[PDB]
DNA sequence: TTAGAGAATTGGAGAGTGTGTTTTTTTTTTTTTTT
DNA sequence: ACACACTCTCCAATTCTCTAA
């Protein structure tokens, strides 16, 4: 309220009678602010590490929460052009271009790979959205994507890209393979499609699709987001297959959880929808699978304060419903654990301990 | 004058700690940035002017 | 000099009102006389020279000497004003 | 419910309640911290009222506002010269007179930064005068050095002003001249006070270093000192209205008020009455066209020495809310009106606007200086036209003047106008002119001698000239209220009497100004009775007082001399 | 260098006259005397000035005129007449 | 680089100092003072060099050698302020009474800092930070005496004296207002929560900006320092200037001056216009920084004040110690003080006894009065002397100028009404307007003497009108609008019109003063030079004796000296005697008679104008002055009849 | 799957270098010589 | 010579990669 040179001085005394000094008039009354302001003065930050080059701007290396803007005549003319394209051209175009590339895959160049995978993705998604909206549209228009040859080809691109550690094609292939699965769940909600699933979920591919979130921890914010959305779809299909317990245990371990938190803490930049996806996964880890020991780690506990405070997530966004309903249960189970075995106070700082004789009792 | 103006040396207390100032001190003045002005203080031209 | 305009400049193509004219110093009455003679003002000092136009009509008020007019005397006897200035009013 | 943000608090209440007896001392010893604590207490209490009593008011609105306490009546006042280095950062109380105020200065409170490459933005808090500029741009993917920059016109500022306060003459050392101190004032209180105001303040007494040069951090050993004010005070109820209306119903009201403006002065009743009507004043009038007409009355007191004229000017100078006392040999033409310094500055008649200007030894100042008063008295405006400045200023100022005749004692062998000796254009501008004469008479002299000698029968006298007089405070209340709420109008009957009376004085010298001054005096008389109309009685009193002041009944109508035997 | 001012007949009523400054080079020096009424052709030119910027507080440039030319007997028939 | 031997070792002198502080007595003298310091009752210690001289003599008479500490601290005074302070700090006793220690911020800070060090372990701060006292030296008594006892004029202060302790005589020209000066500055470090101090001696300093503490450094904690007032130490500072007396300036030269500095409890002792014996330490003022490199070897200089002696005790400084009591009892027991005191004014002037009695009542004066409604009435008395040439008017006037502790002398031709009252001067180079008071302001609460009152211009004399009756000055000029205080009594002298008084005309024709001014004097005395073989012989015999012996001739009468006279008058100006009803009736009846007699004789050769109401209050003022001189608390009718006689006698010179 | 041995990239400590610094009115109160 | 602004340089702290138990 009063000006910048009126300010007095504050002293704060710890246990063991040692004292600190902070300035400003709000520190007199708000200890939370004083504690935060105290640490904020300190100089150092640890310096930091950093995936894609050689190609024009696209979804792969830009934040796409930023539209481009249409006149009304332009909006309707563009809608007319691609709607007639889809109703008229899409299957005949994809059938030709795919049965080319199966005969020519060895000779490819990075751009043609990234074109094919981001033409597939766009048109399949747009049609799903259009028929979600209205009954005049139908899914049969995009149905060339599912037949067996194209499925093999998207698979093969993703495979070869992953092995040679080419991360941009791997990123695009992740986006294409996401949509194919999304389209399958649509069609199952209506014969050969189950055959296609069974071939899509041979054990080899589960090894790959399980592997993929683990490496995401290092890379850019989009890569991790692709990993999350693909994982959500991948598990949801296999939930409605009915094997399942083998597959879910395959996913749950430290390096996946690391990625989830590392992505979640940049929530100021993300959508309302993506956080719904992350907490869905934590509900799966914590309540259903009953693998509670993964999340007792300190940088999660910081996060829930920031995001839940009057600082961050809005008092009325749908996110706070999910977050506060999660944290309540979290702290109840944590209370129970800590009073039953006091060693976890020193546990909470560090990774869990992989020794055979003590580790089993540690995790449970 | 207290900023890095080429060819001129530096010249109720101001504000400080900004990069360009170094150890110097900065103050401000209030003025009005207008966009138009209107005053309120041949017979043929005059007659055409009237209603 | 400060050059900035005086009263006679603001009253160009206008009426300039002088109240209690008889109280004005002679050293300044002569300045008004010189301006009224030419409808022009001149500046020359400190290396700066200027000439300005003063097409202004004057309206003045004054007190008779001793506060009350004397019917025994001419207006010249009654008024504390020099003859060249008095010669330049159209109406009294 | 009034939508307002500041709470007054006289500190004595902290001593009455047992739980805060020590908080009173802590307030004086640690103002910056304690006042902040009080602020954040008040705001929380305001929130608690609406949420506990579950009222309709917007919680967001109350959360948005700032609330501030303003403590006052802290203790004894302190002499400006007696503040010592052991008083630094404690609360202080001062009395004084305002000289001048600087224009409002913008003071920064929040800084605004923008990234030059990626257009990220940050708002930063200012404390202790230093901007806490970021080292690197804080956007994760744009972690670059020297990348942020300040945008001046998107910052947030606050108002600061500096007031110059002067020592009151009551405290100055023997054989010395008064000193002054500077007050820093912020936000609400910024434009509160004008030149010539008389105030009491409350604030922290601060000190700060000053730099040797603008290039480097080198400080001087002497420290600057100033005051940081948190409250300002100038030096209604139905009971007050009941008292005022009841007093106004008394039969002896006019004599009661008149003898109560200057209680210890013996007789001089007509002089006191005229001064009372000057205090009330006429009515101010403004037309759509044809101008504005002054409500103020000008008075001249002229006569023999020792007659107690200057003693009366003391009472008027202390009764009036605004005003000045001065002397003839003490005043220049510039000092009396306004001064070029490039800026313009105020003189006595401008500081006295809306009040009374007392001028003593009026017969000593030169014709050059007195000629300045013609325009100000007639128009109540001051026109100026000098190098670089040309303007007109308002001066709603009432003059009360004191003089002695030519030859320094009234000479009965000369006519009255020749004894007074002011020129006619200036003598025509006074509403009332009084002759007061040192006439010998044993009856008068015994009473005067008994009155003056009675003051020495006690060390600090309780004695006073009359049994029933009003206290100064209540009398001030009456006059102030009557000036604000009452606005008399001319009745047709009053119009007929004024025309008749003017023709009577005219046909025989009465000028046209005698008519207007009669109207103004009658209006002043009407306000003093809390009437809304001027009546025949008021007109006749205005006429009677004019005839009485200049001893007209004793005047030879043809020769203009006064028969001293008739006095 | 020469200072040039508006002729009093050209100045509108109730306004002060304006000024400009002219630079004269090799052949043109002392072509004119103070108080003469003169006519000038030249380039209109500007440059940075620190003091103007410092006093006004805006990026304001100063201007000058570089003159290219400057302007202001009898026959036997007259003698015979 | 090089070094020398010198005859002084400071260890021996330190031992002498610590013995002196614990042993000397007139218990020991200085230990009582240090107990008062420890109790927080006393703020300053004044060391007397007469004590050190006495101590040296006593130690010598006991048969032992000792160093001459008195000359040692006069020759190099600056260093011994530190030695005495260290000795006092070493030997300071413990408090006798409870203090409420928690009122001190420095105590809390240092206690917590000590506790931090105690915990950490499981000079600290400069000693100047906890010296609650000030210390000053007082020079040798000249009657015991050495240079510090002998006053110097401001010309005699050569460059030889730099560093020494000296005494200076002169007039003060101007005084600054008080402002704080730092001694020890205090800072706080944000990250490590630790405090550091800095000490300032020079006129300028650089503040600290890095926490160089070893613990903070070893934690690699590059924290930020911030300044704090609440634990810094300040001291009061004031600066003045002194200038040589005008009657000591050698012909054709311009007067010189010195800069004086004042710190501690000695502040606001000096005032402008005082004649004073200042004593202190004379020092140079070195330059700092880049300026020093190109200033050269010429040094600025100033005087550190230590003690101040005034020449005349102001009446406001009086208090009745029994030393003064014993002396006023001499006059009281001897009796008839009115005649003795009047006869004692200017004994070298013969006769004129009633004039001297009137001037004694001028020195005493009436009682100030202030009524419950805010009216106030003049207490001062105004007197005028009107007479022929050669009757000792200027001489008697200038004699009274010596007795009064505040007073000024002025003559009518040498004086402007402005400079006599107050002036608005455009004095600085900055075009600022400043008010500067005139002679009547410098004579505030004193007497103002105006000689040749008849030569002063008629217009300028009007400036005095406001001051005479209202005791104040009012000015309204360019940029200045204020009232000043001028509580001054005026004494004036004049010749009648045409010089020697003319009996052909009335007294009012000869006097030639306007009515408004003639009324403002409470007494106007008329004195004429009329030959007489008998009186001329007696006067000549008296004056010739005085020229022969430098002494007034005496057989019976001993005058009281001016000092004891000042003590009696100063004691008498405290009494405020009240009137009574019996007295009031008498003066009320007297006043009527005066005005009736005036009315009867306004036509007459014996006229002197008309009695106004200001003649009644003149009687009351003279009566109350007479009541003060007899140390009463009650006016008596005996006073009133004398007050009337003293007014009547002024006119008898008209009757040869 | 852990861990330890070797290589590459980056930060800023701190040392060094050059630099800048002292220093014609126009309006208004007052004294003085001039008509 | 005394605070500053700016440039240059070296050294070790750090993370990344490869190998074998
Ligand atoms: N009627 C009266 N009532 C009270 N005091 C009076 C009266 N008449 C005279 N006096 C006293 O006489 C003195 C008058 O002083 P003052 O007020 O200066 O009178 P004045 O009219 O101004 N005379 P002067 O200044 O010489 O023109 C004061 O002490 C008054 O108290
Ligand atoms: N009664 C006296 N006793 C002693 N000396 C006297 C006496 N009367 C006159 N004188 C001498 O007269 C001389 C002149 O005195 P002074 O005071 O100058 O006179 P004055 O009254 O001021 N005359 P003036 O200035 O011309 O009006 C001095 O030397 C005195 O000593
Ligand atoms: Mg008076
Ligand atoms: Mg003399
Ligand atoms: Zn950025
Ligand atoms: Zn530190």
């Amino acid at each position: 309220a009063r000006h910048s040179r009126f300010g007095g001085l504050l002293s704060i005394q710890t246990p063991d009678k040692t004292r600190l000094t902070v300035s400003g008039s709000q520190a007199l009354v708000d200890e939370k602010i004083a504690l935060q302001k105290l640490d904020d003065s300190k100089k150092w930050n640890k310096r930091i590490i950093k995936a894609a080059e050689g190609l024009p701007n696209s979804l792969l290396n830009s934040q796409t929460g930023k539209a481009i803007f249409f006149t009304e005549s332009n909006g309707k003319h563009f809608k007319e052009f691609i709607n007639n394209f889809i109703d008229s051209g899409f299957n005949i175009l994809l059938h030709s271009v795919t049965n080319y590339f199966t005969t020519e895959q060895d000779r490819m160049v990075t751009l043609e790979q990234v074109e094919y995978l981001l033409f597939f993705a766009w048109f399949v998604k747009y049609q799903l959205l259009r028929s979600k909206i209205d009954n005049s549209a139908d899914i049969k228009q995009v149905s060339e994507a599912l037949k067996e040859v194209t499925f093999i080809l998207v698979s093969s691109l993703l495979r070869s890209a992953y092995d040679l550690k080419n991360w941009t094609v791997t990123h695009a292939g992740m986006i294409a393979f996401n949509e194919l699965l999304n389209l399958v769940s649509r069609t199952k909600a209506a014969t050969d499609i189950e055959f296609i699933v069974s071939r899509l979920f041979s054990d080899e591919r589960i090894q790959l699709l399980s592997n993929l979130p683990k490496i995401g921890s290092k890379y850019s914010l989009q890569f991790m987001k692709s990993c999350i959305e693909l994982t959500h779809s991948v598990l949801k299909v296999l939930e409605q297959y009915s094997n399942f317990q083998k597959v879910q245990a395959n996913y749950m371990t430290e390096p996946v959880i690391e990625t989830y938190i590392n992505f979640l803490e940049r929530f100021r930049e993300l959508e309302d929808d993506s956080i719904k996806k992350v907490f869905s996964f934590f509900h799966r880890v914590f309540v259903q699978a009953k693998e509670q020991a993964l999340l007792f780690r300190f940088d999660l506990i910081i996060l829930l304060r920031e995001m839940l405070s009057p600082d961050g997530l809005d008092r009325m966004s749908r996110s706070r419903k999910y977050v506060s309903q999660f944290s309540d249960y979290f702290l109840a189970r944590l209370k129970k654990r800590l009073k039953k075995s006091p060693a976890w106070f020193v546990g909470l700082l560090f990774p869990p301990l992989h020794n055979s004789e003590v580790g089993f009792y540690q995790r449970y | 004058t207290q900023l890095g103006l080429p060819g001129v040396k530096p010249s109720n207390s101001g504000v400080t700690g900004l990069r360009s100032l170094g150890v110097r001190d900065l103050t401000y003045k209030i003025s009005f940035l207008a966009c138009h002005v209107i005053s309120i203080g041949d017979q043929e031209v005059f007659l055409n002017s009237l209603s | 000099v400060v050059i900035e305009a005086g009263a006679l400049m603001l009253a160009d193509n206008g009426i300039c009102c002088i109240d209690e004219f008889d109280k004005m110093d002679i050293s300044d009455q002569v300045a008004i006389h010189e301006a009224m003679e030419q409808q022009t003002i001149s500046i020359a000092k400190a290396g700066i020279h200027a000439t300005l136009n003063a097409r202004t009509s004057i309206l003045a008020a004054a007190n008779p000497v001793g506060g009350r007019y004397n019917r025994k005397l001419s207006l010249r006897g009654n008024l504390n004003m020099t003859a060249p200035i008095m010669s330049r009013f159209d109406l009294f | 419910e009034l939508g307002t943000s500041n709470l007054n608090l006289d500190a004595r209440n902290l001593l009455a309640y047992k739980q805060t007896e020590d908080l009173y001392h802590q307030l004086l010893n640690y103002p910056q911290e304690v006042i902040s604590i009080m602020d954040q207490t008040i705001k929380d209490c305001m929130v608690s009222l609406i949420v506990d009593n579950n009222l309709d008011y917007d919680l967001d609105e109350i959360e948005t506002k700032f609330y501030k306490v303003r403590p006052y009546n802290v203790g004894s006042c302190k002499g400006m010269r007696e503040l010592n280095p052991n008083d630094i950062d404690k609360l202080i109380n001062l009395k004084g007179l305002v000289l001048r105020s600087t224009p409002v200065i913008p003071d920064m409170k929040v800084a605004f930064f923008k990234c030059n490459v990626c257009d990220h933005t940050m708002a930063v808090e200012i404390d202790r005068g230093v901007i806490q500029e970021p080292a690197r741009c804080e956007r994760i993917d744009c972690n670059e050095p020297n990348s942020m920059s300040l945008i001046h016109n998107r910052c947030s500022f606050a108002d600061k002003q500096v007031i110059k306060l002067q020592e009151t003459p009551d405290f100055v050392p023997d054989g010395q001249t008064p000193h002054s101190i500077s007050l820093c004032v912020y936000d609400e209180l910024v434009d509160s006070c004008r030149a010539g105001d008389r105030i009491e303040v409350t604030g922290t007494f601060r000190s700060i270093p000053i730099r040797a040069n603008s290039r480097q951090r080198v400080l001087k050993s002497l420290y600057k000192t100033y005051v940081d004010v948190v409250h300002v005070k100038k030096v209604i109820t139905d009971q007050d209205l009941a008292k005022i209306r009841e007093v106004a119903a008394r039969e002896d009201l006019y004599s009661l008020l008149a003898r109560s403006i200057a209680p210890s002065i013996y007789e001089l009743e007509d002089v006191k009455k005229g001064i009372l009507l000057q205090l009330f004043g006429g009515t101010n009038k403004t037309f759509t066209k044809g101008g504005r007409y002054r409500g103020d009355i000008n008075i001249l007191l002229c006569g023999d020495p020792s007659t107690s004229k200057s003693q009366i000017l003391q009472y008027v100078h202390k009764i009036t809310p605004r005003g000045v006392y001065t002397s003839g040999k003490g005043s220049s033409a510039v000092g009396l009106t306004a001064y070029i310094t490039l800026v313009l500055e105020s003189g006595a008649l401008v500081l006295s606007d809306g009040g009374v200007c007392c001028i003593d030894e009026f017969d000593k100042m030169s014709d050059s200086t007195r000629s300045v008063l013609h325009e100000v008295m007639e128009q109540q405006t001051i026109s100026i036209a000098k190098a670089g400045i040309i303007t007109t200023l308002n001066a709603r100022s009432s003059i009360l003047a004191s003089a002695n005749p030519i030859g320094s004692r009234y000479n009965p062998n000369l006519p009255v106008t020749e004894n007074i000796d002011l020129p006619p254009p200036l003598l025509s501008r006074f509403d009332l002119v009084y002759l007061v004469l040192d006439k010998v008479d044993e009856k008068n002299d015994r009473e005067l001698a008994k009155h003056l000698t009675n003051l020495y029968l006690e060390d600090k006298p309780e004695h006073i000239s009359q049994d029933d007089v009003l206290p100064v405070e209540f009398l001030t209340m009456y006059i102030s209220y009557a000036k604000e709420h009452i606005h008399p109008i001319i009745t047709e009957a009053a119009k007929t009497e004024l025309v008749r009376a003017y023709v009577g004085m005219r046909k025989m010298t009465a000028t046209t100004r005698q008519l207007e001054s009669m109207i103004r005096l009658a209006e002043a008389h009407a306000k003093m009775k809390l009437k809304n109309v001027v009546e025949l009685e008021d007109v006749q009193e205005a006429v009677r007082l004019i005839r009485s002041a200049i001893k007209d009944y004793a005047t030879d109508p043809k020769t203009g001399k006064i028969d001293m035997n008739l006095v | 260098r020469v200072t040039l001012q508006e002729a009093p007949g050209t100045v509108p009523p109730g306004r002060l006259p304006r000024h400009r400054e002219v630079i004269l080079l090799a052949d043109l020096v002392d072509v004119s005397k103070p108080g003469e009424e003169v006519e000038v052709t030249g380039i209109y030119k500007n440059n940075y000035d620190g003091n103007l910027n410092a006093k006004n507080g805006f990026p304001v440039f100063a201007t000058i005129i570089e003159a290219n030319s400057i302007k202001r007997s009898w026959t036997e028939e007259e003698e015979r007449e | 680089l090089p070094s020398i031997q010198l005859p002084v070792d400071y260890n021996n002198l330190f031992n002498e100092i610590t013995d002196f502080l614990v042993t000397f007595k007139q218990g020991p003298k200085y230990m009582a003072m240090l107990q008062k310091v420890a109790n927080r009752e006393l703020n300053s210690v004044i060391i007397d060099l007469d004590d050190i001289l006495q101590y040296q003599n006593e130690k010598f008479l006991q048969g032992t050698q000792a160093d001459d500490l008195v000359s040692a601290i006069q020759q190099n005074a600056n260093h011994f302020t530190e030695l005495f302070c260290r000795a006092i700090d070493n030997n300071m006793p413990l408090p006798t009474k409870e203090i409420d220690y928690k009122d001190d911020v420095l105590d809390v800070i240092l206690n917590q800092r000590r506790l931090r060090n105690e915990r950490m372990l499981s000079e600290l701060f400069p000693p100047n930070l906890t010296r609650r006292y000030f210390l000053y030296f007082k020079p040798l008594s000249q009657n015991c005496a050495a240079i510090s006892s002998k006053p110097l004029s401001v010309r005699q202060i050569k460059g030889d004296f730099l560093g020494q302790l000296i005494t200076v005589r002169g007039i003060i020209t101007r005084v600054s207002d008080v402002k704080p000066a730092v001694e020890v500055i205090a800072y706080t470090c944000d990250q490590c929560g630790y405090e550091v101090f800095q000490e300032v001696n020079s006129r300028t300093f650089t503040p600290l900006s890095e926490c160089t503490s070893e613990e903070c450094s070893q934690n690699q904690t590059k924290g930020q320092l911030f300044m704090s007032t609440r634990a810094s130490k300040f001291s009061a500072f004031q600066e003045c200037k002194i200038q040589e007396l005008s009657q000591q300036v050698p012909v054709g030269h311009i007067p010189r001056s010195l800069n004086i500095h004042v710190n501690g409890t000695l502040v606001r002792s000096l005032s402008p216009g005082d004649i004073v014996d200042v004593t202190g330490i004379f020092l140079p003022a070195p330059y700092t920084g880049f300026k020093a490199l190109k200033a050269g070897l010429l040094t600025e200089t100033y005087l550190e004040a230590q003690f101040v002696r005034q020449h005349k005790k102001k009446f406001a400084s009086f208090s009745l110690t029994s030393d003064v009591e014993e002396r006023v009892m001499e006059l009281i027991t001897s009796g008839d003080v009115y005649n003795r005191l009047a006869k004692s004014i200017a004994p070298e002037i013969y006769g004129n006894l009633d004039v001297k009695k009137a001037l004694l009542l001028l020195l005493v004066g009436g009682v100030d009065k202030r009524v419950g409604d805010g009216m106030k009435i003049r207490g001062d008395i105004n007197v005028c002397l009107m007479g022929d040439p050669g009757v000792a008017k200027s001489q008697l006037l200038k004699a009274i100028c010596k007795i009064s502790p505040r007073g000024v002398y002025t003559t009518g031709k040498g004086s402007s009404g402005v400079g006599l009252t107050a002036a608005v001067m455009k004095d600085p180079v900055t075009d600022e307007m400043i008010l500067e008071g005139g002679a009547l302001v410098l004579a505030d609460n004193g007497i103002c003497c105006i000689d040749e009152f008849d030569k002063m211009d008629e217009s300028d004399r009007t400036a005095i009108h406001e001051v005479m009756e209202q005791q104040t000055i009012s000015i309204s000029k360019a940029g200045i609008n204020t009232t000043l205080n001028a509580r001054t009594s005026i004494l004036a002298a004049a010749n009648p019109l045409y010089g020697r008084y003319n009996p052909r005309l009335s007294p009012l024709d000869n006097i030639n003063l306007p009515a408004a001014l003639l009324s403002r004097f409470d007494i106007l005395f008329l004195m004429l030079d009329i030959p007489s073989r008998d009186d001329d012989e007696k006067l000549a015999e008296h004056v010739t004796y005085v020229h022969m012996h430098n002494k007034q001739p005496d057989l019976d009468f001993t005058p009281v000296e001016p000092s004891k006279m000042r003590e009696y008058i100063a004691y008498a100006k405290t009494k405020r005697p009240v009137m009574s009803e019996a007295v009031n009736d008498y003066v009320v009846q007297a006043y009527i008679r005066l005005r009736q007699d005036s009315k009867r004789e306004m036509d007459s050769k014996f006229s002197f104008g008309q009695a106004t109401p200001r003649t009644l209050l003149g009687i009351i003022r003279l009566s109350q002055a007479l009541a003060k001189l007899r140390l009463a608390d009650m006016v008596d009718i005996d006073d009133v009849e004398e007050a009337l006689r003293l007014v009547r006698v002024s006119k008898e010179s008209l009757y040869q």
